[PDB]
């Protein structure tokens, strides 16, 4: 299984996880691709804003899904 | 009374916000109508309409 995920500026990034995987899991793995801090930053999908806590099973991700991140401070 | 200001066709929302109105739908908002109004209120911050889209603010 993989993941993307797409900054406000308007880059995708791609991942490798697995549906069991959570929402702070996921953040955890942008800091290898780009460095940004998981603490700073929140993931969306179909417009509503995730929870940490959750998996990707919980909002019924796929392979190759297509998610956005935020960041509290914007950074662009 | 007194919103709005002067402007013309190169100003209107559907230009002037066309980057943050491709995001906002990115993300999961097919409704163009309310990303505009949203965009006109947030100043043209993405997550700022997003979070008025979110509480049904438009």
């Amino acid at each position: 299984m993989q993941i993307f995920v797409k900054t406000l500026t308007g880059k995708t990034i791609t991942l490798e996880v697995e549906s069991s995987d959570t929402i702070d899991n996921v953040k955890s793995k942008i800091q290898d691709k780009e460095g940004i801090p998981p603490d700073q930053q929140r993931l969306i999908f179909a417009g509503k804003q995730l929870e940490d806590g959750r998996t990707l099973s919980d909002y019924n991700i796929q392979k190759e899904s297509t998610l956005h991140l935020v960041l509290r401070l914007r950074g662009g | 009374p007194g919103i709005s200001g002067g402007g013309g066709g190169i100003l209107d929302p559907e230009e002037r916000y066309e980057h943050q109105l491709r995001q906002l739908n990115d993300m999961g908002f097919f409704d163009f109508d309310r990303n505009v109004a949203a965009l006109r209120r947030s100043g043209g911050s993405v997550q700022g309409a997003l979070d008025s889209l979110l509480n049904g603010d438009v």
